C-alpha cells in the first residue's frame, strides 16, 4: 500500500491546481 | 500568489462579515456545507486568492472575527454558513467593554491581542505573499473602534509593507444612540488618520434614503443594508479574482487616488439599484448606467459633494464593455463640468474594466469617489467634541479607566488639522 | 423510471444487522440506502427505499409487521429513522430527531414503543410511541465520566425495562409512565473494566451477557443488577465476540471477529460445537426456533445452518469492496465477471449464481475483459501486472510480469484475439501480442502523463480511443501506431464509448457532462449535462443507437435516448457509487455495479 | 579485458546502488529470472555485461560490485525485493551496528572484523577478473557509515595495490544543509586520511539536484527515484565507453592524467547539458550550441561554486549520439573565443573530449526525454575552494569551543588528528590560490 | 539483533506502560489473546526489537514492572491486556512503600535488589544484543525514584555500554499535592543527573493546558493523558522497527544532541492536535504540520522557552514525506528566527523520516528538544529545598530512616552547579 515508489500525490486536485505552484515563478508546475 | 486576510471587528462588522461573505460563496456557487458544484471555471481558477483548500474539495477560507460576547457569534454560527466559519478563527472574549472603546483599548485587549497575533500570524506564514488585508467594523463601534486601533498598531510594525483596507460604517449624524459614540469616534480617529491608507465612509441614514427612493420595500432589515454594502465590497474585489482588461490592483488604484499622504477617507458607489417594475421598464445601456451612477441621490457613502467638488474619481465597471462608451462618457462628463472639478490636476478619472458579468444581471460597476464631502462630518464632530468637553460629561469612567483629557487635546488639534488641510486643499 | 430485476450485495460491515422475520420465510438487510426482504424459497426480492443516505441499523417487531431502520448521515446534520409496514411493504413514518448516526433501534417486546440510541457526538437514547407518532422521551445516554456506550436491547417479558452497554458503560433503565420520564442505573462490574461488542438477554428475562471488545463473555442478573458470571476461565476468541445469540432452553451462539462460529454453554463456556468460516462475523439470527438459523461476515458471506449437525452452507455472497470492473462474455446475456480486491468471480446471470471465484493473494484489481471465443480471461492489476485464465476452469493461463510498474488500470484486448491495449496510471499505454506460450513487447507508447481509466477499441480493429486523469482523449492509429487526433476538455476523462457507425464518440469526464465529439475533423458534436450529483463513472450505448446509459456518483443510472437526447429512465437505490455499466447482449438488461459492491441486473425498459 | 569493479558504502550508497544496477538491467534488457531470452548471449562473461556482470555457463549474470552495509532493515528490503535471484547472497556484506555518524566509531570498533571479509571477496573478484581497470567507489562524506569503513578499505587497498587506479564519489556537504554537525568532523576526517591516497573525487549535490529538478523537470515532489535515475545515468555515461565504441575511445587513466595538472586536487566537477522535459523535448530541439551554453551556464552546474568567481584548469566533454566534428570543433573555438570562460595562462589547451555512437536509450519509469545527442561535462576549476572555506570557518569556531570531542575522547581518541586536519586544510587551499595565480 | 527491554516502575508508570503496551499492540495488529493477525509483514518481522515468540504464535513483552503494593498490578491484571504478562514477570514489594525517597531507597529495596536484578539479567541473556534499556517512572514518584535510584546504580557496573532511557514525569508546579515532593525530587535528580544520558519530560499542567485548548470534550482522563503521552513515546520509538530513510538509533541521535555530558532533560514535540472539526477542517499538509510543531502551545512539555534560546532540536516526520519540503520547512524557520535560535552553533536541527505512517492518519511527526525552559522549574524547586530546609521540616522520619542533613548540601550544589553551567552557556 504504502511501500510504493511510483509518484506522490498533490496535497490538492491539481485539475484545479489549488495549490499554485508556478514554473519557478514562470508558469504552470503541475504535471 | 498574491492573497488577503480578512479581519471582523466590532458587532456590526460581525454581521457585515458574515452578509459578504455568503454573497462571495453564492457568487462562487458553492452549496452551503462547501462541497462546490462545479460551474465556473475562471472562478474555479482564481479561487485561491481568498480561499485556503482542505480535503475532499472544501474551500477554507482566511479571516479572523474577534468580539466579546458570545451570543453574537453563536448567532453567527447558526448562520446560514457557520459550518464554513471556522472555530479556529472564533476568537473572543467572555465579557463585554461595556461599549468603552477605552476599556477595550488598554484593559479587555490586553490579554486578547495574544490570541488573535497568534492566529493572524499562523495564517500570514500559511498564506505565501499577502497583497494584504481588510478590516471590517464601525468607526461608531466601540469594541470595533478599540480592537481596530489596537491591531492595526501592532501589525504596521509587524509586516509594514502590506494593504490595509478599512471599511468602517459611518454613526447616523442625526442619531447616535450610544452618546459615548463621539469620544470613541475622535478617539479612534485620532490614531487612525495616522495609521491607514483606505477608508470607506458608509452611512445608514444615506442607507435609508436609497431604501425610501428604489428599494421602496417599506419594511427593510439591516441585513439588507448588509446586501447593499456587500455588493459594494465584491464589486471592488472582483477586479483581482477575475479576467478582464483592467490593472486591478488596489494599490495601483490606490497610488491612482494618493497624490497626498493625508487623503484616507473614500465614498463608495455602486451601480444599478431597481424597483418592481422598472426591470422591465429598464434598457441595460452603458450610458443610463453611468448617469444613474453619478448621481447626488446615488450618493449613499457619506453625502452630496454638490456643496463641495470632486477631487478624484475611479470608477470600475463590471460586464463585457467597449472602450468607446467609457471614453466618450467621460469625456461627457469632463465638459459637462468641468468647472465642478479641481484645477490642480485635470483628468482625476480612473476607469476599470472587468469582463466577467455578475450573476442575476449582465452590465454593472462600482465608484469610489475622494471629493470634498467630509467637511460637514467632521465639522459635525467639532461641534459635538467642543460642546462635550466644555464640561467632561461622562469623563469619570474614563477617568477609572486611567487616561486623561490630554489624549483627546491632541485628539482635537489632529482633526483641526484635518479640517485645515481639506479646506486649504480645496478652496 | 429504470427498473431493476436481478440484485446482489448485502452491507457485511453492520454488525447484527441481518434479521429473520416472524413469518419464518424472509431473511431481511439493509443494502446501502435500500432496504432489501428476501423469500427463504422461492428467493423473490422485495426492495424499499426513499432513505436519504445509506442505511445503518434496523429492528424487526416481534409481530414481524413493522421494521425500524435508520441511516447515517454528515457532521452537524440529523439522520433518518423509518418505520416500514412488512405485509404493505410501506414506508410507514419517518422520524429525524437524533443528529450523526444512529447505530441502535430497539422494538419494545410487546412492539409498544421504539428505542433508538443517537451518535457518539449525539450520545443519547430516545424512546418513540408508535400510537402516536413521536418520541416519548430521551436522554443523554450516559453519565460523563464514562466513553461511548455500543447496543441496546430490550427486556424479554418487559416492555418498560431494557439495557445497554459499550465503553466500560452498562446501564438498565424503568420507563416512568405517568411522568414520561426515563430512570437510569450504572450496573457495577467489580475491577473489570471491558468494552461490549455483542448483547443479548434472555428469553425469560432471569439474566443477560455480552460479548466485550476482549472476547470475553459477560453473564448478568438484572434483578439485584448484579455480575453473576464471566466468560471462558481461559482460552477467549481473537477479536472479540462480535455477535451473540441465546438458545430458547439455554446455552450460548457466539460469533468471534476472527469468523469463530461457537456454541457452548455456560457453567463452563467450553465450546461444545466449533466451525471457523470466512469473515468476521457481523450477524447471528434464528430462522423461527433457530433449528436452522444464519450467519453473515464482513466479508459479505452468507451462511446457513442447521444445529444438528453443525454444518455450514454458504448459501449467498458477492464482493465486499469497490467492484473497478465488470464485463460480459460477448454475444450472450447468461454469465458476466466481476473484478474486485482479492479476487474475480464469474457469475450467471438469471440465477445470480457465483459460477467461479478466483483465489488472489494480497491484490486489488482494476481492469478486465473477455475474449471473442469464450476461452480465454485477461486482466489488469495494480501491482503492474496482467493475467490470462481460462473460461470454466478459472486456471491462471498466463501471468504478465511488470506489465506496468504504477499499476495497470484500463484494459483492452482485440475481438480477433491477437492484441492488448493498456492504459496506465503513468501515463502509458502498451499494446502487446498475446499466444497461450509467449508474449512480448510491442511497445510501450508514452504520451500520457496521469492514470488512464477506461479504453475503447474499434470494431474496425484500426483505431482505439481512451479516457484518462490529465484531460486529454487520443484516438489513435492502431495500424500505423500514432495518434490519430486529440480530445482535450475542462474535465478528466473517466468513461468513454464509440459511435456504432464510428462517427460520433460519446464520453463523460469529470465535468459532469455527456460529449459527443465528430471524428472527422475535430468539431464537437453536443454538450449536455450528464449528473446532477457528481460524475458519470459508467456509460454503455447501445449496438444499434437507440440508447445509452450514463451512471456514477449521483446513485442514479440514466438509460438517454440516443435519437433524442433525454433522459429515458433512472434507476436508484444505488448506494455506492455507481461504477460501471454492462449491457446485456439481447438488448435485455443493464448490470449496473456500483463502489459498495451492488450488483443490479436492471431489466429492459423499452422493445427489444 | 575491459573492465572495472565498484564498492558501495552505507545505506547512503545503498538505494542509489540497487538504483543503477537496476538501469544496467533495462539497458541490457535483462530479465528478473536471471537469464536473457530466446536472444543467444550467454557464455563465460564476454559481451556487453562483460566489464558489467559475470555470467557463467549457468546463465546467471554476476555484477562487478560489492555492497557493504551497516544497518540490515535496507540489505534485508533488496534481498527481499526483485533482483536477490541475481542478487549472490553473502557479497552483500551486513553488518550488526551501526557507526552513529562516527568516523572513528567505523574506522576502528567494527572495521577490522569487517575489512578481511571485504578483502577475501575483493581476492575472489581479483582472481576471476581480467582486465579490472579500477574501481569505482560510491560513499559519502556526509556519511553516518559511509565515511570509516571507506576510508580504512581505501587505505587498504592503497597499500596492496598501488599501480592501478580507484574513482571515488560522495555526496557533498551542503554549503547551508545540515543533517548533522558531526559531517563536518568525519568529512574533513576522510578528506585528509584520503588526500594522500585518493586518486580521483567527483562530487554531487541532492540540493542542486533538485534545484535542476523543479528549474526544468517539472516535479515540485520527485525523490531519491530521480536522484538516483540522474546520477546512475551520468555513470552509465561515463561507462559508455566500456559498454559501446565510438567515433573515439578514452580511459580512466586517461581521466585521472589529463584531469591532474598537478597533484592534491583531484576533485572536479560533472555537468549534464541536455536535461529535458518529456514535452518540452516534443516540441522543443536540441542541438551542440545550446547543449554548450547549458553545459557552461553557472546554474547548471551541480555545485553552487560562481563560475565567474573561479578560474578554470582542467576541461572534459563527452557527447553520445550523431553529430559532426565540424559542429564539435566550431563550438568548442566559440567557447574559445568566448570571454566569459577564464582559463588560466598556464594551459592553452583545456579540454579533453570523447564521443560515442550509441544514444542512451530511454528507461521504464523514468522522467527524462528521448535523447539523440547528449554531453557529460567534468572539469575542474578554482571555484570550488570556498566550499573548503565555509567548512573551514564553520569547523575553527566550534573546534574552539571543543563541542562533541568528549564522544571520541571517550571512546579512544585525540585531538591531536583535529589539529594535523586544520592545516591539512589550510595547506590544500593555499595550494588552491597557488595555483589559481599566476 | 539489537533490541530493548523496557523498565516500568512507580504508581504512575504502573498505568503509563499498559497504555503503553496496549498502544504498541494496536500498531502492531495482535488480538488481546495475542494470537497474531497477518497484516503487516515488516511489522511480523520486526516484533523481536521488544517481544519475544513463546509457544503458539504469541510474543511475551520484554517488560519489567516494579511496585510495592498488590491492587495495583491486580487492577492492571483485571485490565484488558494483564494476560499478555507473566505471573514471572511480576516482582513486587511486601510493605507499604510510604511514598518516602529514603523508605524506597534503603530498607525495602535493600531485599529486592537481588530479584529484580535477577530478572533483569533473565530478559538481558533471553535478549542477544542490545542498544539499552528505557524506564517509566515519575521524579515526584516517591518509590519510582527510589526503585529506580538503585537499580540504575546497579545497571551502572553492570555494563556501561549502553544507552539508559528515563522517561519521568513531573509533578505539578501549582500544586504538588505532596509537600515534601521537592525532598523527593531533589534527591532522585542529585544522582540521576551524575548516572542517566537521556530524559524526558513531561508536565501534567502542560497536558491539561492542551486538553482544555483542543481536546474540548470537557472532562478527560488521567487515560487519556497516558494515551497521548504513550503516543509521543511510541512515535520515538518507531523509528527503529521500521524502514524508511532515517537513522533509527537513539544514539545517532543523542551523539547528536549532546556537546556537553552534563545535558540530560529534553522535551517533547508532537504533530496534529484535533478538535470537534478540525477532522475535516483540516489539509494534513507538511508546511502546516510544521507550523504546529513549531507553536508555543503545541509544545506541551514543561512551560515557554520564548524567555530563552534552543540550542539543539531533533524532528521526525512519519508517513510519506520527501526531503525537499522538510529541509525547506527547516530552511523557513531558520529565515524566520535566526535570532531564536544560538550563534554559538548554528544548524542544530536532526532530522529522520519515516515511512511506516501510523493507524487512523496518514501524516505524523514527534521532535526532541534542548533548550532553557526547565531553568524556572529548577529554581522553583531549588527555592523550595531552600524554604523547606531552613526550619528542616518533617525531618524526624528521615532521621529516623537513618538519613542526616549533610547530603542535601551537595545535593542542592549539584543542582545550582547545573544552573550556573547552563546559564553560563545560554547567556
Ligand atoms: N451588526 C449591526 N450593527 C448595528 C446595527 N445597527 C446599528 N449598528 C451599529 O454598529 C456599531 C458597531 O458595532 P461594534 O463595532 O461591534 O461596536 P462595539 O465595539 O461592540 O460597541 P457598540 O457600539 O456599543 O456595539 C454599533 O455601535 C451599532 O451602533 C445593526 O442592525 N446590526
Ligand atoms: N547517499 C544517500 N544519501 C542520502 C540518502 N537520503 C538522505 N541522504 C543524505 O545523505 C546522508 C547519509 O549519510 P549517513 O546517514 O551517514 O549514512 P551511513 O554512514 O551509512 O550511516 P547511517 O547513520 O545509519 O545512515 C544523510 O545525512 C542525508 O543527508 C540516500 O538515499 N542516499
Ligand atoms: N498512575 C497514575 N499516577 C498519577 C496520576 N496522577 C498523578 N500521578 C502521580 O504519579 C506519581 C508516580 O507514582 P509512583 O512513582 O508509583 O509514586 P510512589 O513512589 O509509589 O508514591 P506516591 O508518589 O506518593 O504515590 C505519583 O506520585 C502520583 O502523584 C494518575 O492519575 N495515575
Amino acid at each position: 500500500i504504502h511501500s510504493i515508489q511510483g509518484s506522490i500525490v498533490s496535497p490538492h486536485t491539481a485539475a484545479t491546481n489549488g495549490g499554485y505552484s508556478r514554473k519557478n515563478d514562470g508558469g504552470f508546475f503541475s504535471t | 500568489m498574491r492573497e488577503i486576510v480578512h479581519l471582523q471587528a466590532g458587532q456590526c462588522g460581525n454581521q457585515i462579515g458574515a452578509k459578504f461573505w455568503e454573497v462571495i460563496s453564492d457568487e462562487h456557487g458553492i452549496d452551503p456545507t462547501g462541497t462546490y458544484h462545479g460551474d465556473s471555471d475562471l472562478q474555479l481558477e482564481r479561487i485561491n486568492v481568498y480561499y485556503n483548500e482542505a480535503t475532499g474539495g472544501k474551500y477554507v477560507p482566511r479571516a479572523v472575527l474577534v468580539d466579546l460576547e458570545p451570543g453574537t457569534m453563536d448567532s453567527v454560527r447558526s448562520g446560514p454558513f457557520g459550518q464554513i466559519f471556522r472555530p479556529d478563527n472564533f476568537v473572543f472574549g467572555q465579557s463585554g467593554a461595556g461599549n468603552n472603546w477605552a476599556k477595550g483599548h488598554y484593559t479587555e485587549g490586553a490579554e486578547l491581542v495574544d490570541s488573535v497575533l497568534d492566529v493572524v500570524r499562523k495564517e500570514a506564514e500559511s498564506c505565501d505573499c499577502l497583497q494584504g488585508f481588510q478590516l471590517t467594523h464601525s468607526l461608531g463601534g466601540g469594541t470595533g473602534s478599540g480592537m481596530g486601533t489596537l491591531l492595526i498598531s501592532k501589525i504596521r510594525e509587524e509586516y509594514p509593507d502590506r494593504i490595509m483596507n478599512t471599511f468602517s460604517v459611518v454613526p447616523s449624524p442625526k442619531v447616535s444612540d450610544t452618546v459615548v459614540e463621539p469620544y470613541n469616534a475622535t478617539l479612534s480617529v485620532h490614531q487612525l488618520v495616522e495609521n491607514t491608507d483606505e477608508t470607506y465612509c458608509i452611512d445608514n441614514e444615506a442607507l435609508y434614503d436609497i431604501c425610501f427612493r428604489t428599494l421602496k420595500l417599506t419594511t427593510p432589515t439591516y441585513g439588507d443594508l448588509n446586501h447593499l454594502v456587500s455588493a459594494t465590497m465584491s464589486g471592488v474585489t472582483t477586479c483581482l479574482r477575475f479576467p478582464g482588461q483592467l490593472n486591478a490592483d488596489l494599490r495601483k488604484l490606490a497610488v491612482n487616488m494618493v497624490p497626498f499622504p493625508r487623503l484616507h477617507f473614500f465614498m463608495p458607489g455602486f451601480a444599478p439599484l431597481t424597483s418592481r417594475g422598472s426591470q422591465q421598464y429598464r434598457a441595460l445601456t452603458v450610458p443610463e448606467l453611468t448617469q444613474q451612477m453619478f448621481d447626488a441621490k446615488n450618493m449613499m457613502a457619506a453625502c452630496d459633494p454638490r456643496h463641495g467638488r470632486y477631487l478624484t474619481v475611479a470608477a470600475v465597471f463590471r460586464g463585457r464593455m467597449s472602450m468607446k462608451e467609457v471614453d466618450e462618457q467621460m469625456l461627457n462628463v469632463q465638459n459637462k463640468n468641468s468647472s465642478y472639478f479641481v484645477e490642480w490636476i485635470p483628468n482625476n478619472v480612473k476607469t476599470a474594466v472587468c469582463d466577467i458579468p455578475p450573476r442575476g444581471l449582465k452590465m454593472s460597476a462600482t465608484f469610489i469617489g475622494n471629493s470634498t464631502a467630509i467637511q460637514e462630518l467632521f465639522k459635525r464632530i467639532s461641534e459635538q467634541f467642543t460642546a462635550m468637553f466644555r464640561r467632561k460629561a461622562f469623563l469619570h469612567w474614563y477617568t477609572g479607566e486611567g487616561m486623561d483629557e490630554m489624549e483627546f487635546t491632541e485628539a482635537e488639534s489632529n482633526m483641526n488639522d484635518l479640517v485645515s488641510e481639506y479646506q486649504q486643499y480645496q478652496d | 423510471e429504470l427498473e431493476l430485476q436481478a440484485v446482489i450485495g448485502f452491507n457485511g460491515h453492520v454488525p447484527n444487522g441481518l434479521k429473520c422475520h416472524p413469518d419464518q420465510e424472509h431473511l431481511i438487510y439493509p443494502l446501502g440506502c435500500t432496504v432489501l426482504i428476501q423469500a427463504i424459497n422461492t428467493n423473490e426480492q422485495n426492495f424499499l427505499h426513499g432513505h436519504g443516505n445509506n442505511v445503518s441499523c434496523v429492528t424487526i417487531s416481534k409481530e414481524g409487521d413493522y421494521i425500524a431502520s435508520g441511516q447515517v448521515t454528515f457532521m452537524g446534520f440529523k439522520a433518518d429513522i423509518i418505520l416500514w409496514d412488512f405485509k404493505k411493504r410501506e414506508l410507514i413514518a419517518r422520524l429525524s430527531l437524533h443528529k450523526g448516526k444512529i447505530e441502535a433501534l430497539a422494538f419494545s417486546p410487546n412492539d409498544l414503543y421504539l428505542v433508538s440510541l443517537g451518535g457518539p457526538d449525539d450520545g443519547s437514547v430516545v424512546v418513540w410511541s408508535i400510537a402516536k407518532r413521536d418520541a416519548i422521551c430521551g436522554s443523554p445516554a450516559a453519565g460523563l465520566n464514562v466513553g461511548n456506550a455500543t447496543s441496546v436491547v430490550f427486556s424479554r417479558c418487559r416492555d418498560e425495562m431494557f439495557v445497554t452497554a459499550g465503553n466500560g458503560t452498562i446501564r438498565v433503565w424503568e420507563l416512568d409512565l405517568p411522568n414520561r420520564k426515563i430512570w437510569p442505573t450504572e450496573c457495577q462490574t467489580g475491577q473489570m473494566k471491558r468494552i461490549v461488542l455483542s448483547t443479548g438477554m434472555a428469553d425469560d428475562d432471569s439474566f443477560f451477557y455480552l460479548g466485550t471488545t476482549t472476547g470475553d463473555i459477560l453473564k448478568m442478573n438484572p434483578k439485584t443488577k448484579l455480575l453473576a458470571d464471566t466468560g471462558p476461565v481461559k482460552d477467549k476468541f481473537s477479536l472479540g465476540v462480535s455477535a451473540l445469540r441465546c438458545l430458547k432452553m439455554g446455552g450460548l451462539l457466539v460469533g468471534s471477529g476472527a469468523g469463530l462460529l461457537i456454541f457452548c454453554k455456560s457453567p463452563s463456556y467450553k465450546p461444545i460445537k466449533k466451525v471457523q468460516l470466512q469473515g468476521g462475523i457481523t450477524s447471528i439470527t434464528l430462522r423461527g426456533e433457530g433449528h436452522q438459523f444464519f450467519v453473515g461476515t464482513e466479508e459479505s458471506h452468507i451462511y446457513r445452518v442447521n444445529f444438528t449437525d453443525f454444518k455450514e452452507t454458504l448459501i449467498a455472497t458477492c464482493h465486499f469492496e469497490a467492484v473497478q470492473d465488470i464485463v460480459f462474455p460477448f454475444g450472450t446475456a447468461e454469465l458476466f465477471a466481476t473484478c474486485a480486491k482479492k479476487d474475480i468471480r464469474v457469475w450467471h446471470t438469471m440465477s445470480k449464481r457465483e459460477l467461479l471465484r478466483i483465489t488472489v493473494p494480497n491484490m486489488t484489481c482494476h481492469g478486465i475483459d473477455f475474449m471473442r471465443d469464450g476461452k480465454s480471461i485477461i486482466s489488469a492489476w495494480d501491482d503492474g501486472k496482467i493475467r490470462a485464465f481460462a473460461p470454466e476452469s478459472g486456471r491462471l493461463m498466463y501471468t504478465i510480469n511488470s506489465a506496468h510498474r504504477i499499476g495497470v488500470t484500463a484494459i483492452a484486448t482485440t475481438s480477433d484475439c491477437k492484441r492488448i491495449i493498456s492504459g496506465g496510471g503513468e501515463g502509458e499505454v502498451r499494446v502487446w501480442q498475446v499466444g497461450c506460450q509467449t508474449q512480448k513487447l510491442e511497445e510501450a507508447l508514452k504520451e500520457h502523463k496521469s492514470s488512464v481509466s477506461c479504453i475503447r477499441v474499434k470494431k474496425n480493429n484500426e483505431e482505439c480511443v481512451t479516457a484518462s486523469t490529465d484531460g486529454t482523449c487520443i484516438i489513435w492509429d492502431l495500424v500505423r501506431l500514432r495518434r490519430n487526433q486529440m480530445i482535450l476538455a475542462n474535465t478528466l476523462f473517466q468513461c468513454v464509448c464509440y459511435h456504432p457507425e464510428e462517427f460520433q464518440i460519446i464520453t463523460s469526464g469529470t465535468d459532469r457532462k455527456i460529449a459527443y465529439w465528430e471524428v472527422f475533423d475535430g468539431s464537437v458534436i453536443r454538450e449536455l449535462e450528464g449528473s446532477l450529483s457528481g460524475s458519470i463513472n459508467g456509460m454503455d450505448i447501445t449496438q444499434e443507437g437507440g440508447h445509452f446509459v450514463t451512471g456514477g456518483h449521483d446513485h442514479l443510472v440514466k438509460v438517454w435516448d440516443y435519437n433524442e437526447g433525454e433522459v429515458t429512465h433512472v434507476g436508484v437505490g444505488h448506494s455506492g457509487n455507481i461504477m460501471a455499466m454492462r449491457i446485456s447482449p439481447g438488448n435485455q438488461y443493464i448490470v449496473s455495479v456500483s463502489a459498495d459492491g451492488a450488483i443490479l441486473r436492471w431489466k429492459y425498459p423499452f422493445a427489444s | 579485458m575491459r573492465e572495472c569493479i565498484s564498492i558501495h558504502v552505507g545505506q547512503a550508497g545503498v538505494q542509489i546502488g540497487n538504483a543503477c544496477w537496476e538501469l544496467y538491467c533495462l539497458e541490457h534488457g535483462i530479465q528478473p529470472d536471471g537469464q536473457m531470452p530466446s536472444d543467444k548471449t550467454i557464455g563465460g562473461g564476454d559481451d556487453s555485461f562483460n566489464t558489467f556482470f559475470s555470467e557463467t555457463g549457468a546463465g546467471k549474470h554476476v555484477p562487478r560490485a560489492v555492497f557493504v552495509d551497516l544497518e540490515p532493515t535496507v540489505v534485508d528490503e533488496v534481498r527481499t525485493g526483485t533482483y536477490r535471484q541475481l542478487f549472490h547472497p553473502e557479497q552483500l556484506i551486513t553488518g550488526k551496528e551501526d557507526a552513529a555518524n562516527n568516523y572513528a566509531r567505523g574506522h576502528y570498533t567494527i572495521g577490522k572484523e569487517i575489512v578481511d571479509l571485504v578483502l577475501d571477496r575483493i581476492r575472489k573478484l581479483a582472481d576471476l577478473c581480467t582486465g579490472l581497470q579500477g574501481f569505482l567507489i560510491f560513499h559519502s562524506f556526509g556519511g553516518g557509515t559511509g565515511s570509516g569503513f571507506a576510508s580504512l578499505l581505501m587505505e587498504r587497498l592503497s597499500v596492496d595495490y598501488g599501480k592501478k587506479s580507484k574513482l571515488e564519489f560522495a555526496i557533498y556537504p551542503a554549503p547551508q544543509v545540515s543533517t548533522a554537525v558531526v559531517e563536518p568532523y568525519n568529512s574533513i576526517l576522510t578528506t585528509h586520511t584520503t588526500l594522500e591516497h585518493s586518486d580521483c573525487a567527483f562530487m554531487v549535490d541532492n540540493e542542486a539536484i533538485y534545484d535542476i529538478c523543479r528549474r526544468n523537470l517539472d516535479i515540485e515532489r520527485p525523490t531519491y527515484t530521480n536522484l538516483n535515475r540522474l546520477i546512475g545515468q551520468i555513470v552509465s555515461s561515463i561507462t559508455a565507453s566500456l559498454r559501446f565504441d565510438g567515433a573515439l575511445n578514452v580511459d580512466l587513466t586517461e581521466f585521472q592524467t589529463n584531469l591532474v595538472p598537478y597533484p592534491r586536487i583531484h576533485f572536479p566537477l560533472a555537468t549534464y547539458a541536455p536535461v529535458i522535459s518529456a514535452e518540452k523535448a516534443y516540441h522543443e530541439q536540441l542541438s551542440v550550441a545550446e547543449i554548450t551554453n547549458a553545459c557552461f551556464e553557472p546554474a547548471n552546474q551541480m555545485v553552487k561554486c560562481d563560475p565567474r568567481h573561479g578560474k578554470y584548469m582542467a576541461c572534459c566533454m563527452l557527447y553520445r549520439g550523431d553529430v559532426v566534428p565540424k559542429d564539435v570543433n566550431a563550438a568548442i573555438a566559440t567557447i574559445k573565443t568566448k570571454r566569459t570562460i577564464q582559463f588560466v595562462d598556464w594551459c592553452p589547451t583545456g579540454f579533453k573530449v570523447g564521443i560515442n555512437y550509441q544514444p542512451p536509450t530511454v528507461v521504464p519509469g523514468g522522467d527524462l526525454a528521448k535523447v539523440q545527442r547528449a554531453v557529460c561535462m567534468l572539469s575542474n576549476t578554482t571555484a570550488i575552494a570556498e566550499a573548503w572555506a565555509r567548512l573551514d570557518h564553520k569547523f575553527d569556531l566550534m573546534y574552539a569551543k571543543r563541542a562533541f570531542v568528549h564522544w571520541y575522547v571517550g571512546e579512544g581518541m585525540e585531538e591531536g588528528e583535529f589539529s594535523e586536519a586544520r592545516e591539512d586544510l589550510a595547506a590544500l587551499e593555499k595550494d588552491y590560490e597557488e595555483v589559481g595565480v599566476d
